[PDB]
């Protein structure tokens, strides 16, 4: 077994925000993951170590133990529904909004709406908060695609910029939340390891305020 | 073949379960604890008695045939000790221990079992600390006995301390359920937010940011909670038993005060064993209710992956020789046998020549008129 | 209050089944037995694969939530060993061994028990009788270890003898459900009547009629059941079945090859062990008649009544004089606790000055500088 | 549109389609990999392609959103598609399905815990060795799960080793060999034949 | 809100829904076709006797608390007319009829429907061709009453010309299954492949290069296959059926020999009504291959999108024209009413002056002492 | 075959029973009330929402593989009109009907069934009792058109009144529960006792024992009582229904107050419609609820038991004659039989010429080139 702490994050976007923070709290990367196949990595501290994951499976390895503490966007906290980790900051980065997004101009048609989505939980739980009932069909990725060729009359995705929707001929529609990354921890880990994560945890408090 | 959850244990896992069972039984036992065996099935209305949502899920349910009623394959033996100490406990001290089989419908965490072997022990009839300090020794003695290399950890809760400033807040049901689900996740932001907007909110956002910190939980409390009797013997209590555990048994200890599974049946101190990285506690205890108890269990299934037998020695009698033997030497060779198997050697007389158990480690041969153990 | 036929086994009587168990099952482990620890429930294919109607009415059913299939708790282990050997096996010989309790819907006999603990021991991949002998030898030094008054008789019975003369005969499922119901009522004129008009008719009225005396049993059937080789080895089977139980094991054996349920499943030799004069056997074994299989269980919890204990040694540690101790003087004084327990005496810490265990022997007091045990 | 809709996944499989899809006069007008579109045109006014992940081609083909597509024979495994057709062996994306534990240790005595990807895989593999198994499904970087604990084996594609031997693991068992399949709608087979035939049998020459 | 694939059917298509369901089970019992009402619920052991894993997968699963045993809520109506036949149907020919709810675990296709409305018919004992003839008749009438703009194509089938040629090629289950694969997924460059390795390979290759062709598709088969009578009347029956239904109803019909889903399941003709583009099916029925039996069902749900309704007159009698009646006066109007009533007229009688139905088209008013509708 | 209380409607009954349904859901269509046809699975959150411990003792629960939520098969479809209205009735005033079969777990009385086809209307948004009015007559205009010898007696209750009594004599739960339980029983001589030591313990007595006599109930009653104002209206509302069910339908009413199943769902007034002498009502109804909601629903099933159709006319064509004409003659006769159909005859093309429809009243003959009926 491995005595200090396993982090988890995702590479490309979460990494590359992340290494400010990380390098604030003195636990900066030795190689840089993308010239590698390596998926576990040393850092400056030899008491941290990182793990390169998909977004999706932060909370997963977060949750069973196998990362002490992980960096997770909000919409995948909410579509896995992890009641198994402590959420224990808002690290303000990685800020995009969950939303819902039909064809430019489209009507709604008048019966049970289709989703198309990723996020299949907070779809029906979102739609369900409104007057709505929907049918829901789970889709992996290339979302703003699926309303163009029949697949869904709406879906629900996350949006920054709107460069995606508006470049497939989508548009927005309804705001369902804001979605930044948040820090989760291993509810054991945060027990057990608590000595080792509270100076690392204070650091990421002061470079977000 | 089997269903996901529920596994055969067998073999030399057999065998380990059943020493562990019996050695922790004993211990029990001598430490003055009557043993008992309740039944897996009983009515319904006395299996499931105060049982939360969680409990009552977790339970099969199934139909008295002579009565028509609803009876219950258990899925905890504790209300079954209570059922039996309510009609022979009395009005003193009573000490019960028990092990037995328990199903639940879902496994309850990853790779989980919905068959596990449930033991555990309890103390009814004693208002005082020195029943949990009791309970806590003789837990840890049996954990030592098992000489395991992986360690237990130990995490500390108090739901009168929340449920003091629940009252003293006048919390609605409403508020509870979102503060009980908050502090679930430690969801810190949030709760921030939800706190700026009830009464004594700062007090409830305390627990779940500086709860850890036990020493000075009182001192970051408000003089409303500060007054409260209550509030102060709970944190008191906590700090005898962390110190106990340290001192003691040399154990880390951390305290969890949001710690609230078990709000309705936990009346005070709750205490979770975990072993290494595991998410679901190996041990699970607590106070509980106008007659005083509190107890313990844990699943002594998953002991077996962290504790180790010594090697069996496994002897096989050789087949040819045993045959030729007349009618007054086969019985010498028996009582040699039977000598052999009072010393715990588990030996096979053999059906063929062929015979051959599993793990054969000597040979019981013939030479010059001797039966000798010989290794393979 | 619990069901009917739903019981708590409770204090001396839960140490001696503790203690039942554990002996019973380490004496198999030792005659080289590999223990086995299937889980209370199963999907139902498995479980009540070539079940009788009777076992299938005895198992309750609950649906598995996972995949909304019907599961069963046990009611016999012995098929779950089946399904155990078929995977881990082989194809040589394999011995089994379990303890385990088993529900049943109904009580099995009058006042009975809902809830018995099966133990049992079942030998796989062997043809010969030499499996049935050794079989028969582990559960008597089994019974003899128990050292009771109750006496076992065993009652042999051979279903390929009938089987053998009704495919002979050619008789129609008519036939043969008519032989085996006045077989079961011993109606002896009636049983006359019937074979007067059946082919070989003469033989099936020598069973019923003669089949107690197996020495000449052979002799007194037709020259046609005679040449058939499967009836002479069940003849000679039950003949060194007897003899064997009679010379080596001084047992009184009564033969029965009328006895016929299991005549659909399977069996070839079967064995009943009866204690004193109750109905219900307390033990049941027999063969399968294509992977070889022979084997027995009895009801743990009907050894109870029979079998007896030294009265414990409950021990109570003077209250005060403990805590006028020096710190130096409890350590010495827990060291002879910790003796005490070792040899299994049953010693209480008291955490109060009223606290009483139950059924007290002896006092822990202190008198001239020495701690001694004196009884009350 | 009433042309055919080809769907593609982004990577691997855009790329070395590029050379049959030439052959077959279906060239890219830009590269996808420059734009955020899903959607794009080429040079036959027949055809599009779609720009998909691998998981969801055959979702797409199988309702009718695409005509056909190219899809990993894996990912066909673990979708189950009984409603395509799945016509041409296009001999392209090699690589094979197989089972894979840390280096050098031995198997637990117990049952097995599986991370992996292909779930249903999996399952029926383990099955058919007369196994029963637990199985926890992950996304992606199944290299890294025997070594947090996460799981005994692995189930996951692998070509060189590279991935297995970076991270500690080497491969155990072989489940099957997996090639890029060309998957056809039921009703675009019937209903387009005409415009598919050609298409095809560029395919079909391209590989032989 | 509800499950995703389950809905409410409101208002109007309620309606629809109601009239459809209603004149389609009319049409039926006109053309001798005995109505059946079986239960939603029954003992899976005839509920799912004989069904594909894909049906019982549907099927859901429940308890009988009488017994503990094992129902299902039908996801097929079928089975039930099979049981149903078996103790009322007799030796000679019978006809059944049935609309009833079936109820799917999963949506059958994408934004499906978990709660569809199965209808169907089924004609027993009738070896002939004639009982199929009869069966189209009776689905093309219902069919062309609902006056749909929509058109139904017709896939035929038959699976005894594969399974003869299977038979009399000595194919393994290996060779079986892989064809059918090959089959399923049109692979015609493998199939040559295959085809060559195995005996009456060219008649298997045959069968998927020029099945369609019914009217030469025996010429093209080898000597082998045509002397064998069981293809011979195959292949005749498919020209029958195919002719029948272009000369009589004017439907384009396919053939596709090489459709063998069923293979496993006993069918011989089978027959796929497709409605304009949609995946599934609208109408599936078939052969069973000791009694005869032969018959359709649809989904009565997805008729809804296809078929129009009048719009319907849904009238408001004036509330305070209607208070200031006299007695004799109100006797009138609700004569009226009750003739408007009789001929299918919404009509609402309003408790207060706000009371106004969903849709109003016409308001029944009082002008020059005489009440008329006028629309809104 | 089937499970107990478990039936096949078939042949003429399943016939009748179509024309009922579809009857009685064209009167109630025409009468303004809006058809609604839920599914037969809902999540348990909206079909158990506010469920009596019977309702949800009755549903069947399965679980939605899409979302692991529990689903329940309906046992009562008013709950999904609750749901229905909630989304879709506006504040103003909305009228449903509805008809589709529910499931239950246990039969509900003796010969019950568990599979009962229910039918009813309801009127959502009215506080007048013009409403309730108006169902009773839609009720009994359907009841009516049956044609039925045998005679619906109405009773009718008012849970208000005892519901005002237990408020104001403030009344404990063990209160009320024990007076239900002794209502339930008529227990009068039990009664008598618990009420000498009950706050207004004699209204309570008076409720059973004077209840029939709602003329004089308000007269009987305390002073406490006869001020409260709701008792008062309820007292006078019971008097207005018992008054317009006389003599506006000629119908024997008798009055219950202590009528109090449903006292958690049924806000006010409660009709019981029973069949004859038949312990199950055949129409239960009532007022619920801030929206006014009243109804009721009916059993379709029990009323084929005291319905009768008109013989049904069953015409078989001659087979020989038939087979003999040409083509264009076939066409005639075709045209023919499709204009018998139309008229409502039932009409068989024979297969064969053995082929006999059951329960056969005509032939379709030749003669002189001109097809005539001829009844056998
Ligand atoms: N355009 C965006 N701008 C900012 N944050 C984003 C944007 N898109 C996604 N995020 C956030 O960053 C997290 C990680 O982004 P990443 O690129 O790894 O995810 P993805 O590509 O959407 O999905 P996956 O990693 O599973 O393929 C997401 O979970 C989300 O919370
Ligand atoms: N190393 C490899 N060598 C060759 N072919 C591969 C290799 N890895 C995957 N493939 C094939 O390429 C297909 C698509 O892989 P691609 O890289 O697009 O996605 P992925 O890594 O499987 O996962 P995701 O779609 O989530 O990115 C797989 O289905 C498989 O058939
Ligand atoms: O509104 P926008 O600013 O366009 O951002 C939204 C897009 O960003 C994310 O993709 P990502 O950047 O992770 O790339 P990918 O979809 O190619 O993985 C996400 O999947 C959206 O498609
Ligand atoms: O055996 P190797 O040749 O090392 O290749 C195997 C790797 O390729 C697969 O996807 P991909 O190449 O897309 O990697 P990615 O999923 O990490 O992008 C998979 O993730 C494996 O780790
Ligand atoms: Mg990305
Ligand atoms: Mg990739």
């Amino acid at each position: 077994e491995f005595l200090g702490l396993t982090l988890a994050l995702s590479k490309g976007r979460i990494l590359e925000e992340t290494m400010p923070l990380l390098r604030a709290a003195g636990v900066e990367l030795l190689e840089d993951p993308e010239a590698s196949r390596k998926l576990i990595f040393p850092t400056s501290n030899p008491n941290v170590r990182v793990l390169i994951l998909r977004a999706s499976d932060v909370p997963t390895y977060v949750e069973h133990g196998a990362a002490d503490f992980g960096v997770a966007g909000k919409d995948v906290l909410l579509e896995h529904g992890a009641n198994h980790v402590y959420e224990l900051l808002d690290l303000k980065i990685a800020q995009c909004k969950l939303m819902t997004a039909g064809v430019k101009d489209a009507p709604l048609p008048n019966r049970r709406l289709r989703i198309a989505t990723k996020y299949v939980n907070v779809a029906r739980a979102y739609f369900a908060s409104q007057g709505q009932q929907v049918d829901v069909i789970k889709l992996y990725g290339s979302m703003e695609l699926a309303p163009l060729v029949g697949l869904g009359d709406l879906i629900v995705d996350v949006v920054d910029t709107g460069n995606t929707l508006r470049a497939n001929g989508l548009e927005a529609r309804d705001h369902i939340c804001d979605v930044s990354s948040r820090l989760i921890v291993n509810q054991v880990s945060y027990k057990r390891k608590f000595a080792l994560l509270e100076p690392i945890l204070d650091s990421f408090k002061n470079s977000i305020n | 073949m089997l269903p996901d959850g529920v596994a055969d244990v067998l073999f030399e896992d057999a065998h380990k379960q059943e020493v562990l069972r019996h050695q922790l039984t004993q211990q029990l036992i001598t430490h003055g604890y009557q043993l008992v065996s309740p039944p897996m099935i009983e009515f319904t209305e006395s299996l499931l008695s105060g049982a939360s949502e969680d409990l009552k899920r977790q339970t099969f349910k199934i139909i008295d045939q002579l009565t028509g009623r609803l009876m219950g394959i258990r899925a905890d033996i504790t209300p079954q000790i209570l059922r039996i100490d309510a009609h022979h406990g009395g009005d003193g001290i009573a000490r019960y221990c028990y092990a037995g089989d328990v199903i639940h419908t879902l496994p309850s965490g990853l790779f989980g079992s919905r068959t596990p072997l449930q033991l555990g022990a309890e103390i009814f009839g004693c208002e005082s600390i020195a029943a949990d300090i009791e309970l806590i020794d003789v837990l840890f003695s049996m954990i030592n006995s098992l000489d395991m290399s992986a360690v237990l950890h130990v995490d500390l809760g108090h739901v009168t301390i929340f449920k003091r400033l629940a009252e003293l807040a006048a919390l609605s049901a409403s508020d509870t359920e979102q503060l009980m689900q908050l502090y679930a996740n430690k969801n810190l932001p949030e709760l921030k937010q939800v706190c700026q907007v009830l009464p004594m909110g700062s007090d409830f956002y305390t627990l779940a940011r500086f709860g850890h910190d036990i020493a000075n939980l009182l001192g970051r409390l408000s003089e409303n909670a500060q007054q409260d009797t209550k509030i102060v013997t709970a944190i008191d209590e906590l700090q005898r038993l962390k110190a106990h555990l340290q001192v003691q048994w040399q154990c880390a200890v951390s305290i969890d005060v949001t710690e609230l599974s078990g709000y309705h049946y936990h009346t005070g101190i709750v205490f979770n064993g975990y072993i290494n990285s595991e998410t679901q506690p190996l041990v699970r205890g607590g106070r509980f209710d106008p007659r005083q108890a509190t107890g313990f269990s844990m699943d002594v299934s998953r002991l077996l992956a962290h504790t180790q037998l010594d090697a069996p020695f496994i002897v096989l009698i050789d087949y040819d020789a045993f045959n030729n033997l007349d009618s007054a030497q086969r019985q010498l060779l028996l009582q040699q046998v039977a000598s052999l198997r009072q010393q715990g050697y588990r030996v096979t007389m053999p059906l063929t020549a062929e015979d051959m158990p599993v793990g054969l480690t000597h040979r019981l041969s013939l030479a010059d008129n001797q039966w000798r153990l010989h290794a393979v």
